[PDB]
């Protein structure tokens, strides 16, 4: 970045052609930035608003009869319950605006608008990175909440939780959803191994779920070649085709056994869709790193409810971005703050699975949303 | 009238065979009860976490 004090001597008048700086500045002022309403969107449509609920309350025992007698009586039945819960992270962000007296009577009023246009932008970077690594850093969390301490998750990581038994099927401790691909380009029994870890939790499409793949072009260009019985990457062979979107370039149909799946539609909540393997579609994410891919379930019985909570500060005084006004004033110095406080966690921790596309070894984080590591 | 009916053949996309049974959809209808057992809470804001995991 660049910083301190705005400082006369910083103001540019004129360029050495003659246009004026405040019709320069003015194109910036006002304008929305379409890459920052790309990550907007992204977290509206991988986030709610947290709300307070035990989790799924497990199941009372159920009684049987006993063959009657004239003269005895009946053996005596009875059943006890249990719940728990799930917390979620805070923290607070400050950025700071400082001038000289001098700036403020000189620079053109262009500069200070697009100064406040560049801070909504600022705060929209930094939510979209702490859902981002909310989901992509696989490590638990500690939180203290009015004093008390709590752990706040990531999704199932090879920890001690032991997924809730689902059709029979029962889990161990060690269950994991950061997976690695055990080579250098994805195939699909990668796809289909990680698309089958989220289904085997419920989120089937029979519950009414769809899966959403979001992936870098490096993967879905591996993808999209995938056909039915023929070899891939890593000697995998297809169990399904890929079948491309209704809005892609033309394709000839390989066969007169045509494709094993349905074509997808243009677009799923405004995103547009390349096509679908298995059941998944896959989408095109250009804030996706290189090397993986993110699988996450929607809709159905199981998932009306988005991936991230977000948690924001219990008084509506403290809630949103805010300004600050700053405590030096008109002259010699100027100083002005915004601020922002909320945080993350992951109730649904069998809801999405990450693969990671490498060789050998355990998962990494994506450098980008290690949790330590900054507030773009 | 004749006594053949025409099978169906795959179309260009077709989609993906998946078999309904009567014991998956007793599993999907109870699963949908099973999402009702949830309740309200006034959250980690008590002065106690021994519920939490």
């Amino acid at each position: 970045n660049q910083g301190g004090y705005n400082t006369a001597g910083d103001i540019k008048y004129k360029t050495a052609d003659g246009v004026s700086y405040d019709s320069l500045w003015n194109l910036f002022s006002n304008v929305t930035d379409e890459w920052n309403k790309h990550k907007s969107k992204m977290v509206q449509l991988m986030t709610f608003p947290v709300t307070n609920q035990t989790e799924k309350v497990p199941r009372i025992g159920q009684f049987g009869f006993e063959k009657a007698s004239e003269f005895g009586v009946p053996e005596s039945k009875r059943t006890e319950l249990s719940f728990y819960q799930l917390a979620y992270d805070f923290e607070d962000y400050d950025l700071a605006f400082r001038y000289t007296w001098k700036f403020l009577r000189d620079a053109p009023s262009s500069q200070i608008k697009a100064y406040h246009n560049q801070a909504l932008q600022a705060d929209a970077k930094l939510i979209h990175r702490k859902v981002m690594e909310a989901i992509f850093d696989n490590r638990e969390r500690e939180a203290d909440i009015e004093g008390l301490p709590y752990k706040v998750y990531p999704l199932y990581n090879g920890d001690n939780m032991i997924p809730p038994e689902y059709n029979g099927t029962t889990f161990s401790t060690g269950h994991n959803h950061y997976l690695v691909s055990g080579g250098t380009k994805i195939d699909s029994a990668d796809v289909e191994m990680a698309a089958d870890h989220i289904r085997e939790h419920g989120y089937t499409e029979e519950n009414g779920t769809q899966l959403i793949a979001f992936a870098h072009k490096a993967e879905i260009q591996e993808v999209r070649r995938f056909r039915f019985g023929q070899t891939n990457n890593n000697s995998a062979v297809a169990n399904y085709d890929f079948v491309q979107s209704q809005g892609e370039s033309p394709l000839y149909l390989p066969n007169a056994d045509g494709l094993l799946g349905k074509q997808p539609q243009s677009m799923w909540k405004g995103l547009r869709v390349k096509g679908s393997y298995d059941d998944v579609l896959w989408i095109e994410e250009p804030t996706m790193p290189a090397g993986y891919v993110l699988f996450l379930a929607t809709g159905g019985t199981l998932a009306q409810q988005n991936l991230v909570g977000l948690r924001e500060h219990e008084d509506a005084a403290w809630r949103g971005l805010r300004q600050i006004p700053g405590n030096q004033t008109r002259y010699p110095l100027i100083d002005s703050f915004y601020q922002r406080s909320f945080g993350t966690g992951i109730r649904q921790r069998g809801g999405a699975v990450v693969l990671q596309i490498k060789a050998s070894g355990t998962y990494d984080i994506p450098t980008k949303w290690t949790n330590g590591g900054g507030f773009e | 009238a004749k006594g053949v009916k025409k099978l169906p053949k795959r179309k260009g996309t077709n989609p993906i065979p998946r078999d309904k049974w009567n014991s998956d959809d007793i599993a999907r209808r109870q699963l949908e009860q099973d999402q009702k057992l949830h309740l309200t809470t006034k959250g980690p804001h008590t002065g106690t976490n021994d519920s939490f995991k």
